[PDB]
């Protein structure tokens, strides 16, 4: 198991690599061997999507009282937790766990 | 059935499906004996009340009844905390009722 935390993979998702195509300048009219260092200044754009599909252990807890719950708080604040702010800047407040559920050992 | 033989089995336990829950609960009861096995005429004289506001008509039967209409005689804490934080709505569908083990003394 990986000790950052995760799952550990002999075969994890594979790398996947992307470049630009050199496109070169105009070459000169006369031959010469060396290799090609005049290129026209490139760069690209586009959308990526990637869909995972999760399986789910659901909880068949026996448990009487209520368990604790990850939960927003209501009190009054001048931006909402997990949004923009007046700049447009997204934040995350708060690293998020997994563990709020309970069970037996 | 018979003296020594039990009429049912103590059935209490939620079951969360999809877009359904069932509650079952089970409860031991005592039933005394009320007003002597009499009917009886109340009213506010009987009791003592003076005000015109509170005054009243009516009687007071030898027969019991059972009552289940509070959420919690269904809803463990457990239970209604699942169903508050995951439903935005929820409706009964249908009852079932069951009275065994008769015990006389």
């Amino acid at each position: 198991s990986p000790l950052m935390g995760g799952f550990g993979m002999k075969h994890p998702p594979p790398q996947i690599l992307i470049k630009n195509t050199p496109v070169p300048a105009d070459p000169p009219t006369a031959f010469n061997k060396d290799k090609l260092n005049s290129f026209i200044t490139q760069y690209s754009t586009g959308q990526v999507s990637v869909e995972i599909e999760w399986e789910l252990q659901k909880e068949n807890s026996k448990r009487w009282n209520p368990e604790i719950q990850y939960t927003s708080n209501y009190y009054k604040s001048n931006n909402v937790e997990f949004a923009v702010n007046t700049e447009g800047v997204y934040s995350e407040p708060r690293p998020i766990g997994t563990r709020y559920l309970t069970r037996n050992l | 059935d018979g003296v020594g033989s039990s009429s049912g089995n103590w059935h209490c336990d939620s079951q969360w499906l999809g877009d359904r829950v069932i509650t079952t609960s089970t409860r031991t009861w005592a039933l005394p004996t009320y007003n002597n096995h009499l009917y009886k005429q109340i009213s506010n004289s009987t009791s003592g009340g003076s005000s015109n506001d509170n005054a009243y008509f009516g009687y007071s039967t030898p027969w019991g009844y059972f009552d289940f209409n509070r959420f919690h005689c269904h809803f463990s804490p457990r239970d209604w905390q699942r169903l508050i934080n995951n439903n935005w709505g929820f409706r009964p569908k249908r009852l079932n009722f069951k009275l065994f083990n008769i015990q006389v003394k």
